[PDB]
């Protein structure tokens, strides 16, 4: 019988400490080596992911991103698809800039 | 007396080495910035994509490395996307489009070493103005 | 709503027309002494 | 002259009102500033313009001018001569000297009246007819004039062309707009949203065609007037004083004033917009075409794209039903521009094309108009109120439409001044009420 | 705490040497002090609340 | 007879009518009834009107939820924009509600009868031999009623933007406005101030000295009022007792002893000044903003030393962001 | 832009276009000298 | 034939293709080839919103509303594979296009519903043996509502979900406990279901037409208010391909 702000509550899980896979904003990549331009639009544009390697499942990835990915997984996450984040396009564009 | 020479010694090349532009350069290097950059990059920042600045860590987790000279050097002869994939030098002002952005024809070795220069001593007087804005200002 | 535009357009027509001749009328004349 | 005898210093002009020789020379020698600035300032701006760097980013307003009709240009707008330049800003300059003589003689050492010294310049302001007859003549210089322009279109070199098939470039009209269809349509057609009035006009064709079709009326009536004089209800309308067709030829251009500060806002076609800045309309549209790009380059599907309201970030409706771009610029869905027209279908921005149709060129020049909108300070400083400093520069388009509103207006409270005095003048009373005679003192009080 | 000034103030929270260290944000998109991701906790002592 | 129609226009030029009805009156009296009217009715009750283009319906009138200080007519939407919306462009008045209509039918309305009353104000001074100009220093007002109802919105694109018909709305549109084009820090509105600001000074001034040279004409007890009689012959009060006074306040000549040349000074300066802000609000409607100096006045080693004029920004910038909160998508604020 | 050969006037073009602004406070020298008769 | 300069204004943009009356073909289905459908068209034409209960338990109806915004509510553009599974049956896979619009209706008494007019995520399919898609022919299907608004919309108070206050600013010393409601701004997501019934056909080209009608929910202001529940009747084109 409590309302919850989907949102902050989410910020109490691995979202808020790790770029999360399944909600994080695409922006989030553009953090760590070589990562955002071409692989943050292949983490994104390939629904959820089961578990953070699974990342390393994406289709024709090449034995380079490959490698990469699994350098960075460390800083990933994956926590339930939550629609407040992931609606409307929010991934590419969550409505902010500086 | 506070824009000392210590205040410009800048990350040469990707080893180590540094180099201590003069005051001459650095005045040159702001006036070619605006020549070329301000429309788009006031601040240190980008108006035609928020997401990546200019901020000195933001150039070092680049791909190649543009937190030094020879980077940002190499970037205005031909621009990549910020992992190295794409070259982007046809939609971003460079030598390898000077057909297109007429700007960068005027545009020596020497001239990209003082706005590049620039890029890199601006933070180190501004601090956190230099890369974010608004918030900022 | 059609006859609604019908009806102003002849209203507003009226009222101008009016006025241009109105002034057409020789107002200049109107005074107390057109030297 | 004095003022114990004429009018009071600080209305100087006005002890000229009959004094044409003097009021000829006065004529003469102001069209000489005019001549003389748009000569002298031409050389100003060449002196300082730079071949290879937009003029908008220059502060120049009348090479502009010259490049739009076709000198030194080639193109996309390439400033590939200044000679044109140079030699149309001194012609200027030295015909300058010319009226500058006869103004500075005909005000001083000529007859400072036309009367005796010659029947046939000399004038009558009551006259409802010798002035039928210079109005006339008048009617056939501005005739020539125009017609002057469809030359320089059809004959000389052609004009610039946004619109050009191949891309902006210098192209010879050779189709002008005849038929008064098209032509006058643009007469009637509201000067509201969407259907604009005159400021319309997308192609040279009709600029071209509107002007051969003004000659062949202008002078039509050049000659109409020297050929006759006012008709009854002519005479029995207007105040028939100097004073008085002042004031009529002052709010005729007031009125103009204002239709010319919307065209340079508005139009994009007879003001490139590669010389000038770019439309407002164009910059707010430019910014939207930008970020549909670079999130649809990243994985959005700005089809499906919904926004913060419930609209679409990227693409929404219009009330009549058209495709157009979100955000706040659903204001400026009116805005047809070169860069953007291919992306356009019959319903409106079609989806497929910018999916997939959308090649560099546009995406950079969507790019550059975007950080190049109409906005700036004072002291110039490109941008928002709220900016911070570098990037000087002001639109092209701000200067002009701004400068213009304010002589537009003036122009117009002038103009009330002087048909109000003059039409006062007239019944003889602009002086005072009449002791011994006050109107008011005879007329049934109200209560 | 707020200033007798402002009708609404914001919540910050800073450490001994008013280090921010934990607030309440407006645009979650990025929170770095949000409660919950500092894990922010309040224990009373004395008044009824004691405990 | 004679023609009705040579009389009517005796009639509508009668020069002794209760009210002067002129040839412009002919236009400014049902033009300002229709405004008059449809504002009169739309104020006390109307739905929401999505002013902004989204669909966040703001109220305005009384029967939803207000009261005169909050109250207004709202600005038609900014889906429309600039296009000409009548009622018989709705599908339903529902929908011309919904979307604004009433605002333009308003202003257009109230512009072209305001208009002819400049004309009218004219008309009537003929008709009775005075001198004109009493409508020129009348065009200072209508300027500005122009500028904020019609000028800015041609210029931004929209008569969303462009002032609303109601006391807090109208605090909106500076607020907001400041931050677009921060005002305060242009020219032609500290010329307006001063024309303003100088207009009421010199207001009390004239009516202060005057009132200060009354030559006594009245009892103690029985108003001083009373010592002047409807169109009496002479002046009432002693224009050189108050020239006397005033000029030995500042000194001599700093001081006025004509009437002529004192009264006109006093409806020149406002008119002037006021002009101007007119052609403030008219300027800034095509983004030539008031003056900038953000971040100058930077130190020796490139500190930026921030003047009043930053403050001033700051509080600007605030402004910018708020304002309308969910109208944005992208960066840049080009509308 | 100008033309080397006039590259020498630059200082020159450079103040013309003021010089019309003159004339109007030239004229005000002149009234000034004939006593605004 | 009819380009932009002769639709605009015209609000021709929002009705959608028609078919002369020369239908009542049959596009064949070959089931050995792939088929998808270019364009997918949905245009509304009647709204209408179930009268909410009475409280009292007698058969609420959907009532007629008026149209408080513009032509703004056709869908377009809309695309996606047309599989053929087994048993004849064919399946449209929505993939992508303009398959929302916020629509606004002024109902009866006053209120003014807002509804999110969309079939995203669409997904409907046939009567089992289809072969040559003919007037007898129709899909049926589920597909998803998303919300009104977005996770970043503000109320005029200020309040929102990924982005602004946490609760009513303006009364600092208040009881929270019945303002929970409106302070905390849930994000709804329901199912809408529609169901295009073919009218028309044209063998040849390929493109089939006909009438549909879909039922989903209303806005509920992130949770403020119970949402309305609406029925949208309109017509709609569809043109496929191999
Ligand atoms: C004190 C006394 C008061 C003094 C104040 C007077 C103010 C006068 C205002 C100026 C009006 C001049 C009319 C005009 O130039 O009329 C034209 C202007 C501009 O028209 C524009 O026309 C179009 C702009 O061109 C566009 O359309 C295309 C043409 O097809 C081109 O491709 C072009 O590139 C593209 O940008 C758009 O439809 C715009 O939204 C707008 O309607 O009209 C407008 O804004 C005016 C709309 C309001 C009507 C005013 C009634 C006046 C009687
Ligand atoms: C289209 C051209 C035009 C022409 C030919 C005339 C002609 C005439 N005018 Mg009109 N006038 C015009 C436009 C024009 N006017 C406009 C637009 C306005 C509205 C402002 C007026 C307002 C006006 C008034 C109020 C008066 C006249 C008068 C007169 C008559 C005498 C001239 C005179 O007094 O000069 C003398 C001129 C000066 C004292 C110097 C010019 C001073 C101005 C204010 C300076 C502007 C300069 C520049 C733009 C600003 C400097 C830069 C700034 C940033 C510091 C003469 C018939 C007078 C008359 O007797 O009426 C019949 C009179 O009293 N005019
Ligand atoms: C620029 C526009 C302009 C022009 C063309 C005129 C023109 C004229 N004015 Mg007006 N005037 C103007 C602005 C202008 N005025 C303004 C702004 C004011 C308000 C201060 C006045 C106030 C005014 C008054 C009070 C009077 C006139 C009078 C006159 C007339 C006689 C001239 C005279 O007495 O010279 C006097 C001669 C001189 C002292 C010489 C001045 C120097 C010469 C003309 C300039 C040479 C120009 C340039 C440097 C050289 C070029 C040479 C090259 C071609 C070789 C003449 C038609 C008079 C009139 O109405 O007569 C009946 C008069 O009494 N004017
Ligand atoms: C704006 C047009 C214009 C107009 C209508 C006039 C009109 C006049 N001029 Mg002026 N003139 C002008 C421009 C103008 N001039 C200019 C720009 C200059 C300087 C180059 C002169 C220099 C000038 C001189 C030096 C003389 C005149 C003379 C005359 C008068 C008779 C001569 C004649 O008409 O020959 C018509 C000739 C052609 C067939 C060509 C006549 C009133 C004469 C005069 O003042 O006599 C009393 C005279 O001696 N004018
Ligand atoms: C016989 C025929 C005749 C002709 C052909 C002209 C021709 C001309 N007149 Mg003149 N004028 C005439 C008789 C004539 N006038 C008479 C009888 C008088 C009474 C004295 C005047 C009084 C007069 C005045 C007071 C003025 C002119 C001006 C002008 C010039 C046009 C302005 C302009 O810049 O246009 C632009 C050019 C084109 C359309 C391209 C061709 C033009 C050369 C004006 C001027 O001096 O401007 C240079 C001006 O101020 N005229
Ligand atoms: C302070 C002085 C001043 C100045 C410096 C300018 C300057 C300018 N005006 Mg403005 N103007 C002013 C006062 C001023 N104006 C006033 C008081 C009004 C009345 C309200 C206007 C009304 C006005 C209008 C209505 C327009 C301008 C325009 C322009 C611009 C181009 C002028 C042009 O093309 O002339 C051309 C000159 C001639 C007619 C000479 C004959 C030329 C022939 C026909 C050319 C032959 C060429 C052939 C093809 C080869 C220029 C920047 C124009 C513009 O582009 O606006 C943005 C425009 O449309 N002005
Ligand atoms: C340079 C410009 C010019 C000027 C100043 C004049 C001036 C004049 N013309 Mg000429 N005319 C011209 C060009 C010009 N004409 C051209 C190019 C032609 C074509 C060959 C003609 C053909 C012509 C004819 C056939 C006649 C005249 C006549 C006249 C005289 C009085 C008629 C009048 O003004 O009625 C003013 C108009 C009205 C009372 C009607 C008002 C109602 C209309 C329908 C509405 C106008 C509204 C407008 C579209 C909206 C904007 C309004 C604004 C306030 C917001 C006058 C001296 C008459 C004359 O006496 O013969 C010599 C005449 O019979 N003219
Ligand atoms: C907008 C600003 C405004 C100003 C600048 C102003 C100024 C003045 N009004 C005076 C008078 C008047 N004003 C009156 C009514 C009004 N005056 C108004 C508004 C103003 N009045 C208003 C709204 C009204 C009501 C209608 C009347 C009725 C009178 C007069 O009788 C009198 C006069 O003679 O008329 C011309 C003059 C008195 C001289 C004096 O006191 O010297 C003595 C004081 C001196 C020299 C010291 C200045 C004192 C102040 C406290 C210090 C300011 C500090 C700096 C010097 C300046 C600040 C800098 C700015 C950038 C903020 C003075 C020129
Ligand atoms: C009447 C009068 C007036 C008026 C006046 C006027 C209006 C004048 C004008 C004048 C003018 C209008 C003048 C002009 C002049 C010019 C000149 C003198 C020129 C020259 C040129 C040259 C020389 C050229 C060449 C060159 C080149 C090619 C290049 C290099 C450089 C140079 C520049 C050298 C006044 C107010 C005072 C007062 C009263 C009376
Ligand atoms: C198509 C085109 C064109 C053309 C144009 C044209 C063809 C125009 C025309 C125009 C015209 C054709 C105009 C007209 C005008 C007019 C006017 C402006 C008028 C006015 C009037 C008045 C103001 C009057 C008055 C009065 C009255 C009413 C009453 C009684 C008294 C009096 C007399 C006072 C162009 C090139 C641009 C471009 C392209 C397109
Ligand atoms: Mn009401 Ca002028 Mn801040 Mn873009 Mn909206
Ligand atoms: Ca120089
Ligand atoms: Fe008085």
């Amino acid at each position: 019988e409590e309302l919850v702000n989907v949102v902050d509550e989410k910020l109490g899980t691995a979202y808020g400490e790790k770029i999360d896979l399944n909600n994080t904003n695409i922006a989030a990549f553009i953090q760590y080596r070589g990562l955002y331009p071409t692989l943050a639009k292949l983490i994104v544009k390939n629904a959820p992911y089961e578990s953070v390697e699974d990342v390393l499942n994406i289709p024709g990835l090449t034995e380079r991103q490959k490698q990469i990915l699994r350098e960075n997984l460390e800083h990933f996450t994956v926590t339930e698809v939550e629609t407040a984040l992931v609606e409307g396009g929010d991934r590419y564009n969550n409505g902010l800039y500086k | 007396a506070e824009l000392t020479p210590e205040v410009l010694t800048v990350p040469l090349n990707s080893e180590g080495k540094t180099i201590t532009l003069t005051e001459k350069q650095y005045l040159e290097g702001k006036r070619l910035f605006q020549y070329a950059c301000a429309s788009c990059h006031v601040g240190g920042i980008t108006k035609t994509n928020p997401s990546l600045d200019l901020r000195t860590e933001t150039l070092a987790l680049a791909t190649p490395p543009r937190d030094n000279i020879e980077g940002l050097v190499d970037y205005m002869k031909n621009p990549t996307t910020y992992d190295g994939e794409q070259e982007i030098a046809e939609v971003h002002p460079s030598l390898r489009s000077a057909d297109i952005f007429p700007k960068m024809r005027n545009l020596t070795e020497k001239d990209l070493v003082a706005i590049a220069g620039h890029i890199l001593v601006e933070p180190k007087i501004l601090g956190d103005k230099w890369g974010g804005g608004k918030v900022y200002y | 709503m059609e006859t609604l535009k019908i009806t102003v357009y002849i209203v507003v027509t009226f009222f101008v027309l009016l006025f241009v001749f109105g002034f057409l009328s020789g107002d200049p004349a109107r005074n107390p002494k057109r030297k | 002259d004095q003022e114990s005898s004429g009018f009071a210093w600080w209305a100087g002009n006005a002890r000229l009102i009959n004094l044409s020789g003097k009021l000829l020379g006065a004529h003469v020698a102001h069209a000489g500033l005019i001549v003389f600035w748009a000569g002298a300032m031409t050389l100003f701006e060449l002196a300082h313009f730079i071949p290879e760097k937009p003029m908008y980013e220059q502060g120049l307003i009348l090479i502009p001018h010259i490049a739009t009709l076709g000198w030194g240009v080639g193109p996309g707008g390439e400033v590939v001569d200044t000679f044109p330049f140079f030699v149309v800003g001194v012609v200027h300059l030295i015909s300058s000297a010319v009226l500058g003589f006869g103004g500075v003689y005909h005000a001083i050492r000529g007859p400072e009246t036309l009367e005796e010294y010659s029947s046939f310049f000399g004038y009558d302001w009551k006259d409802k007819n010798k002035m039928t007859t210079i109005l006339g003549f008048h009617l056939i210089v501005l005739g020539i004039g125009a017609l002057l322009l469809v030359a320089k279109a059809m004959f000389f070199g052609g004009l610039y062309d946004t619109w050009a098939p191949g891309g902006g470039d210098v192209r010879v009209i050779t189709n002008p707009t005849l038929d008064p269809r098209v032509i006058f349509g643009y007469l009637l057609k509201s000067p509201f949203g969407g259907e604009g009035w005159i400021v319309s006009v997308n192609n040279l064709e009709d600029v071209v065609g509107g002007h051969i079709w003004i000659g062949l009326i202008c002078i039509a009536g050049g000659i109409w007037h020297i050929l006759t004089t006012p008709f009854g209800w002519a005479r029995r309308a207007f105040i028939w004083s100097g004073e008085a067709y002042l004031s009529y030829s002052l709010g005729a251009l007031s009125m103009m004033g204002f239709i010319a500060t919307c065209f340079v806002w508005f139009n994009n076609t007879v003001y490139p917009s590669e010389f000038y800045g770019p439309t407002g309309p164009e910059a707010s549209q430019a910014q939207a075409m930008t970020f549909l790009i670079r999130d649809q380059k990243l994985g959005a599907n700005v089809g499906s794209a919904q926004g913060p309201t419930g609209l679409g970030k990227y693409l929404m409706r219009s009330p009549t039903g058209e495709i157009i771009f979100g955000g706040e610029t659903m204001r400026f869905w009116d805005f047809r521009g070169p860069w953007l027209e291919p992306l356009r279908g019959p319903n409106g921005l079609d989806l497929n094309k910018i999916k997939n149709d959308i090649q560099p060129w546009q995406e950079r020049r969507a790019a550059e108009y975007m950080t190049h909108a109409p906005l700036g300070s004072l002291n110039s400083v490109g941008g928002v109120a709220t900016e911070i400093n570098s990037v000087n520069f002001v639109s092209p388009r701000s200067w002009l439409a701004t400068s213009h509103f304010v002589l537009a207006f003036f122009f117009l409270v002038g103009h009330l001044w002087h048909a109000g005095r003059a039409r006062a003048a007239a019944a003889g009373f602009e002086k005072g009420i009449d002791r011994e005679s006050e109107p008011v003192l005879s007329m049934p009080s109200l209560d | 705490r707020m200033p007798a000034f402002f009708e609404s103030f914001p919540v910050i929270l800073t450490d001994k040497n008013g280090v921010v260290k934990a607030d309440i944000p407006f645009r979650r998109a990025e929170s770095k002090y949000s409660f919950e991701q500092q894990g922010v906790t309040v224990s009373f002592y004395g008044g009824e609340l004691n405990g | 007879s004679a023609n009705l129609w040579e009389r009517f226009c005796n009639w509508v030029t009668s020069t002794d009518n209760r009210l002067y009805v002129g040839w412009f009156g002919v236009i400014m009296i049902p033009t300002l009834l229709a405004a008059t009217i449809c504002f009169v009715i739309a104020f006390i009750a109307a739905p929401p009107v999505d002013i902004d283009g989204i669909r966040e319906p703001v109220s305005g009138s009384l029967l939803y939820g207000n009261n005169i200080i909050t109250g207004a007519v709202v600005p038609s939407s900014n889906a429309i924009g600039l296009h000409f919306y009548p009622i018989w462009e709705a599908a339903s008045l529902d929908e011309w509600l919904y979307n604004g209509g009433p605002y333009q039918l308003i202003i257009f309305h109230f512009l072209l009868g305001a208009s002819c009353y400049m004309g009218r104000q004219w008309e009537l001074s003929y008709r009775l031999g005075m001198r004109p100009w009493i409508c020129v220093a009348y065009s200072a007002p209508l300027a500005s009623a122009f500028a904020v109802f019609l000028i800015y919105p041609i210029g931004q694109g929209s008569f969303s933007d462009g002032m609303p018909l109601g006391i807090s709305g109208t605090f909106n549109f500076m607020i907001v406005f400041q931050a677009e084009h921060n005002i305060l820090m242009h020219p032609f509105h500290q010329l307006g101030v001063a024309g303003v600001f100088g207009g009421a000074l010199f207001c009390a001034m004239h009516g202060s000295l005057v009132t200060s040279s009354l030559i006594r004409e009245t009892t103690e007890t029985e108003s001083a009022n009373y010592g002047y009689k409807f169109g009496q012959e002479e002046e009432t009060y002693n224009i050189v007792a108050a020239h006397g006074y005033f000029g030995r306040l500042i000194f001599q000549y700093a001081s006025f002893n004509n009437s002529r040349s004192l009264h006109f000074f006093l409806a020149a300066w406002p008119v002037v000044g006021v002009w101007f802000t007119a052609l403030g609000i008219s300027t800034m409607a095509f983004n030539l903003n008031g003056f900038n100096f953000n971040h100058s006045v930077i130190d020796a080693k490139g500190n930026v030393i921030n003047t009043w004029a930053d403050i001033i920004n700051r509080a600007n910038l605030g402004m910018e962001v708020m304002h309308e909160r969910n109208a944005h998508n992208f960066p840049l604020d080009l509308a | 832009k100008l033309p080397e050969a006039y590259a020498i006037f630059d200082p020159l073009v450079d103040v013309l276009p003021v010089i019309p602004v003159l004339f109007l406070a030239l004229a005000f020298v002149w009234q000034a000298a004939v006593g605004f008769r | 034939t009819l380009t932009y300069d002769d639709i605009v204004g015209t609000g021709l943009a929002n009705k959608c293709p028609t078919l002369d009356d020369t239908a009542r073909g049959a596009y064949p289905i070959d089931s050995s080839q792939t088929y998808r459908i270019a364009r997918l068209c949905l245009q509304p034409t009647t709204f209408l919103v179930k009268e909410e209960p009475k409280n009292k338990r007698q058969e609420a109806e959907f009532v007629p509303t008026k149209l408080v915004t513009r032509e703004t509510t056709s869908l377009d553009q809309i695309q996606g594979e047309l599989k053929v599974n087994s048993d004849g049956s064919l399946t449209f896979v929505e993939e992508d296009g303009i398959d929302f619009q916020p629509v606004t209706v002024q109902m009866a008494g006053g209120e003014r519903i807002p509804l999110l007019f969309t079939v995203k995520n669409l997904v409907a399919s046939t009567q089992p043996n289809v072969t040559s898609i003919t007037t007898s022919t129709d899909f049926k299907g589920e597909f998803n509502v998303p919300s009104y608004r977005t996770a970043n919309f503000l109320d005029p108070k200020g309040r929102g979900l990924a982005s602004g206050y946490d609760s009513a600013i303006a009364l600092p010393q208040a009881k929270e406990e019945e303002l929970a409601r409106a302070n905390v701004k849930r994000f709804s997501l329901t199912k809408g279901q529609i169901s295009l019934n073919v009218a028309k056909v044209d063998g040849r080209t390929g493109e089939i037409a006909g009438t549909f009608e879909s039922e989903q929910l209303s806005d509920d202001d992130m949770g403020a208010h119970e949402p309305h529940e609406v029925k949208i009747q309109g017509v709609f084109y569809a043109s496929i391909e191999p």
